[PDB]
């Protein structure tokens, strides 16, 4: 996350970390239940082998609220694909369920409809996670977080070199250095309404961080609100 | 504006049905007597910051 600001003691526990054989953390993840963790289809590939980490806030030490659950499922949407990044979703179901707690608890899942119409037409929403600090430099170590404009979404396709489907929406900042960027991939992107947070999308991509004139690109969680439910079946 | 109207006075999903406004919740919340708060079920419904 670049700019933004520290994520304070309990504000934003349905925050997942997923890490690599070597506990380092290298894509985010959104808690939406005990046994399910939402997070992005091209992360799937920054590992082969990966655990989820729960309630961490702070990558330096432990405190003691931490949580390691192994991944028992893996379920990547068949569409996905680097040529377009389209249908860049996931969803992960853990051998053992979450227990919530201090700084662990999920965010909840939002009808289509509705979303659409009361969530995403919101002044902001919630980006977070341990990703860059800046374009060049090393993960951060403390967990981030950065209110994100909704952006229209003709002006965002106009500053896109790339094509925007309807899969995707974007937010952020024209020319205000912040941004999500490196390793916030797969967190969480949230709408708060009546002090409720719910998941309206999953960390993406960008042509760069906070690089004036471009935008934050996620997908957006309603156009697979029926998919995320089948995964959590089977 | 009923649903358009400061979400039909609903804590969450709003929907209208025969021209009405009907409220809704998410799982782990029940919808409250008065048929427009949600009631969570347990210590950590979903959607909301653990700060005590
Ligand atoms: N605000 C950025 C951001 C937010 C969240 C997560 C990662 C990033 N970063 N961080 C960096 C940095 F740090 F600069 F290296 C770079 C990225 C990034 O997404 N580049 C990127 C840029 C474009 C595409 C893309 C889209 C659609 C179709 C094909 C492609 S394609 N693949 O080109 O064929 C995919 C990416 F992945
Ligand atoms: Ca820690």
């Amino acid at each position: 996350i670049v700019g933004g600001q520290e994520c304070k003691d309990g504000e934003c526990p349905w925050q997942a970390l997923l890490i690599n054989e070597e506990n380092e953390g290298f894509c985010g993840g959104t808690i939406l239940s005990e046994f399910y963790i939402l997070t992005a289809a091209h992360c799937l590939y920054q590992a082969k082998r990966f655990k989820v980490r729960v309630g961490d806030r702070n990558t330096e030490q432990e405190e003691g609220g931490e949580a390691v659950h192994e991944v028992e499922v893996v379920i990547k949407h068949n569409r996905f694909t680097k040529e377009t990044y389209d249908f860049d979703i996931a969803v992960l179901r853990l051998k053992t369920p979450i227990t919530f707690r201090m700084n662990v608890a999920p965010a909840c899942l939002p009808e289509r409809d509705w979303a659409e119409s009361t969530l995403m037409t919101q002044k902001t929403g919630i980006v977070s996670g341990f990703g860059r600090t800046h374009e060049k430099g090393r993960q951060s170590t403390r967990l981030k977080m950065l209110e994100v404009p909704y952006v229209d979404r003709n002006s965002c396709k106009l500053s896109s070199s790339f094509i925007i489907t309807q899969n995707m929406f974007c937010a952020g900042y024209d020319t205000k250095q912040e941004d999500a960027c490196q390793g916030d991939s797969g967190g969480p992107h949230v709408t708060r309404f009546k002090d409720t947070y719910f998941v309206t999308g999953i960390v993406s991509w960008g042509e760069g961080c906070a690089r004036k004139g471009k935008y934050g690109i996620y997908t957006k969680v309603t156009a697979f609100l029926k998919w995320i439910d089948r995964s959590m079946k089977t | 504006k009923l649903c358009s109207l400061d979400n039909g006075d609903c804590d969450q999903f709003c929907h209208e049905e025969q021209n009405s406004v009907v409220c809704s919740c998410a799982r782990g919340y029940t919808l409250a007597d008065n048929g427009k708060a949600c009631i969570p079920t347990g210590p950590y419904p979903c959607g909301k910051q653990t700060l005590e």
